[PDB]
RNA sequence: CGUGGAGGUCAGUGACGAAGCCUAGACCGUAAGGUCGGGUCGAACGGCCUCUAGUGCAGAUCUUGGUGGUAGUAGC
RNA sequence: AUAUUGGCGAGAGACCGAUAGCGAACAAGUACAGUGAUGGAAAGAUGAAAAGAACUUUGAAAAGAGAGUGAAAAAGUACGUGAAAUUGUUGAAAGGGAAGGGCAUUUGAUCAGACAUGGUGUUUUGUGCCCUCUGCUCCUUGUGGGUAGGGGAAUCUCGCAU
């Protein structure tokens, strides 16, 4: 009976709460009285937290990544008969990235083809997006000489300051993985290396399970020895995809729907 | 069980040593005995091809042009022997990149297509052994009474050559492919200062758009030649190769130059690669070489491993008889090889070393290296009290 | 082909007297069987009840803007059909089919050349 | 009788008949050379009937007569075109000799959209392309929604970000 | 097609009886197949499950698992399998409830009255 | 943004929905410390909560010059509601972390519930007011 | 034109999402209505020839159910 | 041989499907009202599995904020989906004793706006279903269909590829 079921658990959660609620209310009088009882019961209780519970060289640097030996030259382009959200997302990406030429598709210039002129034109690092809808959907970045291609979904982008003409300062975090850090590697390399210590510029890629936030804001520190900061720029996330080893070659990664099953083991 | 681990990104050899039911990903599972790297020489130098010669002895080509005649040595660190690898004598200046780079126009995609070693196995005992490179050069190296290796000849091929794989099945020819380049068969000379062309691959008619069919022969492996009365003229000789357009070709001498028979492994010309001779039943069906001991393609399972993450199985008809370690493997598996019959040896880019079993399709060994992985051997398949 | 102009005669849905007005009348159009309605007997200043006048013309029937009738296709063999009357008729998806099977259909249509009226419909680039 | 049968095929539910919005009736059968069901255009209403097919890229002449209306089998008698639109166009005129002329200039329409459509070619031939369709299922778009915005809330990047900044400048420069 | 007048092929009638079936009539609802091994060995398909005997889980997300039976759950028509259980966020461990339907046998708890059904079903030992 | 924000919700509370909507309005955009003072000051009238639209029948008192409008009362019974969730709110706040002192009110809603009484159920958001931070020349 | 069910039919659609619902979206028909674009939803439903009726709502001081102004008013 | 709206036990429906169907799909001739003959309802569905929210914390009591299982909590034991009237917050617009609709135009906001891209005849090269020699096989036999082995382009635009 509904009426029946309703009604006992009804009265039985109301019971319960209350219980609670007393019990509640003696152990910390008890602890007031008895500090020592609450640091017992926290050394024993635990919120498990989904972080919490985690369910577990030189060469590549220099040969795979950019560097500091040479000025990086980095190549933008959006797909053929793009629309207006992507050259709007490709005027925030030329004053982000660094030495960025935007350039406009040809329509048949191929992949290949756009890879030998690069080599003819000396071009480091090749960042392309994808646009299905009025809204940027994907972004791409290879790094041209013989390095891999980076596939990055974007899911979010909504757009309190204006930025200024210091360059911003890089941070990277939760970035232990084998895979997480070569794609903090990756951000780290195609975005400036020579930020300028004046204008107290801050541009972080932050990531805690999976996706990785892309945020800047304006920072001072304060003379109770914190740091403020305020909104400054877009916010989106991303989401690497197939992790190519070549130009379009071998898949490292293929990130598929076969993951996330298990809730946990976040790349 | 002790493997030889070849890493391209720490360009050395890392040893395995550990039994069945290893798993480095699951702290609650067995942990390998032991586990280092030997003989770094950096990424320019990563092996490329790996051969046991003995217990006690093996020759590496790595990346660069060189191929190094490598010491082997055990000695105790439970109470395991480990193994320590040491250089004897090596032979340089085997790469040609121009004849490759002139080719880079008209190819596929990466222009650099940098030249590297596709075989290395021996002759037949015999101290010979054959190198071949991407750029075409056959280079004969051997080692003498002196024990320094020494080149006995060089010899050209068509380049581009994506492989090259000899025949033993007795019961000096070999057949070599590459891009837009058809199988060929070439005889050597006892003395192996030349070799002779004496067959070559047709392709088959156009396809449903009246199209040329694309040619790209990747993998090879020769079989017993065919039963019956031979027709004056055509040779006698079985093989069956895997082309990068997911085309299971089999090849006859003996019926023509065209093959009597090219089914489609996968839909869309999947890239495909690594060829290889299994059987059911996990046994030790195949040649010294790979090369399958049989006179029909009514008994040839083999398994082949798509570029994207995927490893396939095959039989004769093209059937595909399931996939292996589809749960297991999240990358490109860059080199597969059957061990003794029954186990699969797997790795590629993911940076993990797997053993199959051939006859379970169940895993049985996992170790993580960290680096990628080109190239696996077993030593030995004895475990450890 | 430049077909006659389309002059469809109104443009504006022939909305049910009082719909505004009153929500539990529906928008659907229902004559007016009052004997003193005014808009039965159509008063001027009043919604303008449909008639046999605002009828389309024969040629410019069924016709969209782009010129092309519409028809519904839900399988490969259905679109198949329109492999003559490509210049006249434009396939129409319908809304049931999955992206797997809407993939497969566009590529077909695109190669036969039959223009689709509703593509991208669940199908990400 | 043909005419009993087109009587039997108009009306009582032909069995491949589609009712467009627009009142036209669209036959789906294979055999038809204008896919509409109508006289002198359905196969089955009509005893002599030509139309063009192709399973591989060859083009074939089929063709059906009553006398095989007895064994539906091997009805129709493909011919070879000898794919060339000239040459390909003479030999079905020379095929149909003292045919009706509906059924020669449509089989020839038929065979010209055919062997236009054979371009089909130069799409594959340059396709080259980047994006290759992909569908999201809403299953899927929830948890790529829900999720992102569980890892944003306990991410607590604002306070990463002020612990970063007060560890970099800190110790050093 | 049935041929017999004593069975009705009606689904509202095979559902009450489904589950208005006693305990006895659920031991024969509760059956397995054994695994084609044993099927040589006793040459018999299928054959009641209890407590004793041990099944493989062969579909399901639990697939692959295999151990001894701690109970039968004939009122909720699963049955429990030792090793395989659900830890819940508390630390207790819950038994995952299996359907018989979905388990393979991999050895059988000899007994005088299994034997004898063993014989009766056609089987050998 | 969730980061600098926290909230405060009340369901099934038996409570007059009508002077509900008319606190949580008047209490709507003030600070917390300073809400918080302001509805303890109502507890003993020495201020009273201005009523719109739910104001019929009510006296003319100078407290309501400082709203604009001469209509006001003063719910104990609502007004207790409202600073017990107000209190449940700085809690969780000062859970967060975040500075008391720069907590506000963003959003106050009161809706009716489930049925002779009216109750309503009150969520509110307490959020950082955003600081200014001065750029480089 | 639309709906409940039935015979036939599309070797139909559909967990890669059927029905329903929402939609400051468009398309088609003079209209009854139909199609598609986007969000929730989860497991049945539809293209067409016929048969069938407990088949189409703006009211009947209509029935069952839900919610407002009066009103935080009269009143206790 | 005939009747049968009760009883026991069975087989079926072009029947209804929680405001329908017996009044009663569920604690239904139950709650409940009547001094009594009698009258007589409302109420189905979580999730596959409770795995029913461990633990921290604000809380006279009820509810929340963190945290967590589950594909989904946009499934919370007020649970399969959540329509209209109605109420609250926010954004926009208008308003002197109320409004709504139609013909007709200006404005903010907003939406749609090729995964279009080749065609013609020529000028080279490589192939094939194209040239040449030898073949195999289906019907029935025709103005046919299918399919191999050996050679080539300097005859080659019969198609395809650059």
């Amino acid at each position: 009976n509904k009426l029946k079921r309703q009604e006992i658990f009804a009265d039985i959660k109301h019971e319960k709460n209350k219980e609670r609620h007393t019990m509640r209310r003696k152990r910390a009088k008890e602890e007031r009285e008895n500090p020592e009882l609450r640091e017992q019961r926290l050394k024993e209780n635990v919120t498990q937290t989904i972080e919490n519970t985690r369910v577990y060289e030189d060469d590549l640097m220099r040969y795979f990544n950019s560097n500091s030996n040479e000025p990086p030259k980095i190549f933008l382009t959006t797909n053929v008969n793009a629309k207006k959200s992507a050259y709007e997302f490709a005027n925030i990406l030329i004053e982000i990235l660094p030495n960025v030429t935007f350039v406009k598709r040809k329509f048949g210039y191929k992949l290949k083809e756009i890879s030998d002129i690069c080599i003819k034109r000396n071009f480091t690092d090749i960042v392309i997006i994808n646009e299905d809808k009025k809204k940027v959907t994907g972004l791409t970045f290879i790094h041209l000489p013989e390095g891999p291609t980076f596939y990055f979904k974007l899911s979010s982008f909504v757009e309190h300051g204006r930025p200024t003409s210091h360059i911003p300062e890089l941070i990277l975090n939760n970035f232990q993985t084998r895979l997480g850090q070569t794609v903090g590697r990756l951000f780290q390399s195609i975005l400036p290396q020579n930020p300028d210590i004046e204008g107290r510029q801050v541009i972080t890629l932050h990531n805690q399970r999976d996706y990785i936030f892309f945020r800047r804001h304006r920072y001072v520190f304060k003379d109770n020895e914190r740091v403020g900061l305020q909104e400054l720029g877009p916010q989106f996330t991303l989401k690497l995809k197939r992790l190519q080893r070549g130009i379009k070659e071998e898949t490292e990664w293929e990130h598929k729907p076969e993951m996330d099953k298990e809730k946990k083991k976040f790349y | 069980m002790r493997l030889l681990v070849s890493c391209v990104d720490s360009g050395s050899i890392k040893e395995v040593l550990c039994n069945i039911g290893t798993d480095t990903s699951v702290q609650s599972a067995l942990q390998p005995f032991h586990v280092a790297p030997h003989l770094a020489e950096g990424l320019k130098a990563y092996v490329d091809r790996m051969w046991v010669i003995s217990e006690d002895e093996a020759i590496l080509a790595r990346n660069s042009g060189v191929v190094e005649l490598v010491k082997i040595s055990k000695h105790l660190k439970p109470k395991f022997d480990i193994s320590e690898f040491e250089i004897t004598s090596s032979v340089s200046d085997l790469f040609d990149d121009a004849k490759l780079e002139s080719l880079s126009s008209k190819s596929v995609k990466r222009t650099k297509l940098v030249d590297g070693f596709v075989t290395l196995c021996p002759i037949k005992s015999n101290n010979t052994f054959v190198a071949a490179t991407k750029s075409g050069l056959l280079h004969i190296i051997k080692k003498g009474e002196d024990k320094k290796l020494i080149k006995l000849a060089s010899l050209g091929l068509k380049a581009p050559v994506e492989f090259l794989q000899l025949y033993d099945l007795e019961d000096y020819i070999f057949a070599y492919g590459g891009e837009e380049n058809l199988i060929k068969l070439v005889e050597i000379d006892s003395s192996f200062q030349s070799l002779k062309q004496i067959w070559e691959a047709k392709n088959v008619k156009n396809d449903r758009l009246d199209m040329r069919v694309p040619v790209w022969p990747m993998a090879l492996r020769f079989l017993e030649p065919s039963p019956g009365k031979t027709e004056k003229g055509k040779l006698n000789y079985q093989f069956a190769a895997i082309t990068r357009w997911s085309h299971l070709t089999k090849y006859s001498t003996q019926h023509g130059r065209k093959p009597f028979a090219q089914i489609d492994l996968l839909p869309n010309r999947e890239p495909l690669s690594q060829m290889e001779v299994f059987d059911a039943k996990g046994e030790n069906v195949v040649s010294s070489l790979g090369n399958f001991q049989s006179e029909t393609f009514n008994e040839l399972n083999v398994i082949t491993t798509d570029y994207k993450k995927n490893v396939f199985k095959f039989d004769g008809n093209g059937r595909m008889l399931g996939k292996v370690g589809r749960d297991d493997i999240t990358g490109s598996s860059t080199y597969i090889h059957v061990h003794d019959g029954k186990y699969l040896l797997q790795g590629g880019l993911d940076r993990y070393v797997r053993i199959f079993d051939i006859k379970t399709n169940k895993m049985l060994v996992k170790v993580y290296v960290g680096s990628r992985i080109n190239f696996i051997v077993m030593l030995d398949d004895v475990e450890i009290e | 082909l430049p077909h006659p102009k389309i002059v469809k005669k109104h443009t504006k849905k022939f909305k049910r007297h009082h719909s505004d007005r009153y929500h539990r009348v529906a928008e659907n159009w229902r004559k007016q069987k009052g004997i003193d309605s005014v808009v039965r007997r159509r008063f001027r200043g009043n919604i303008s009840q449909p008639k046999i006048g605002y009828g389309s013309n024969k040629k410019t029937k069924f016709l969209s803007p782009s010129g092309h009738k519409t028809f519904l296709v839900a399988n490969v063999k259905d679109l198949e059909t329109l492999t003559m009357h490509t210049k006249t008729y434009a396939a129409e998806i319908a809304h049931n089919i999955s992206a797997k099977n809407r993939v497969v259909i566009l590529a077909r249509a695109k190669a036969l050349g039959i223009k689709v009226t509703n593509p991208k419909g669940r199908l990400a680039l | 009788s043909d005419e009993i049968v087109w009587q039997v095929i108009n009306q009582s539910f032909c069995s491949h008949r589609i009712k467009a919005p627009n009142g036209q009736n669209f036959c789906r059968n294979e055999y038809n050379v204008t896919g509409l069901c109508t006289r002198q255009s359905c196969p089955l209403a009509n005893s002599k009937y030509a139309t063009v097919k192709c399973d591989n890229g060859k083009l074939y002449l089929y063709m059906k007569t009553p006398e095989r209306a007895h064994t539906p089998a091997k009805l129709w008698e493909r011919i070879k075109l000898s794919k060339n639109y000239t040459k390909a166009l003479q030999q079905i005129d020379e095929h149909l000799l003292h045919w009706s002329k509906f059924f020669r200039h449509k089989c020839k329409q038929r065979f010209t959209k055919l062997t236009q459509v054979m371009i089909t070619e130069r799409r594959l031939a340059l396709r080259e392309e980047e994006r290759h369709y992909v569908g999201v299922a809403p299953k899927v778009k929830r948890r790529e929604q829900n999720r992102e915005r569980k890892a944003l809330v306990a991410a607590k990047i604002e306070k990463a970000i002020e612990k970063e900044l007060m560890d970099r400048l800190k110790s050093g420069a | 097609a049935k041929q017999s007048l004593d069975v009705s092929s009606d689904r509202r009638k095979a559902r009450k009886a489904y589950f208005t079936a006693p305990s006895s009539q659920r031991r024969v609802l509760l059956s397995a197949p054994l695994s084609k091994e044993l099927r040589a060995q006793y040459g018999i398909k299928a054959l009641p499950i209890r407590r004793d005997d041990e099944v493989l889980v062969v579909r399901g997300s639990k697939k692959g698992q295999e151990g001894k039976i701690s109970s039968v759950y004939r009122l909720k028509f699963a049955v429990q399998v030792d090793k395989v259980t659900k830890e819940k966020v508390n630390g207790a461990s819950v038994p995952i409830n299996l359907h018989p339907s979905k388990l393979v046998i991999t050895k059988l708890h000899l007994d005088k009255d299994r034997k004898a059904l063993i014989q009766r079903k056609g089987g050998k030992l | 943004n969730p980061a600098k924000s926290a909230s405060a919700r009340g369901s099934y509370l038996r409570v007059s929905f009508k002077n509900t909507r008319e606190t949580a309005q008047a209490i709507n955009g003030w600070e917390l410390t300073k809400a918080q003072k302001y509805l303890e000051q109502v507890l003993d009238h020495q201020r009273a909560i201005p009523f719109r639209r739910f104001n019929s029948s009510i006296g003319r008192t100078a407290q309501g010059k400082e709203f604009g409008v001469t209509k006001a009362r003063w719910p104990a019974k609502s007004v207790k509601f409202v600073q017990g969730l107000l209190q449940n709110a700085a809690a969780n706040a000062e859970a967060k972390g975040l500075d008391a002192t720069k907590l506000y009110v963003s959003h106050i809603q009161v809706n009716q519930a489930p049925k002779e009484s009216s109750p309503s159920h009150i969520e509110l958001v307490v959020t950082e007011k955003e600081e200014a931070v001065a750029k480089a020349a």
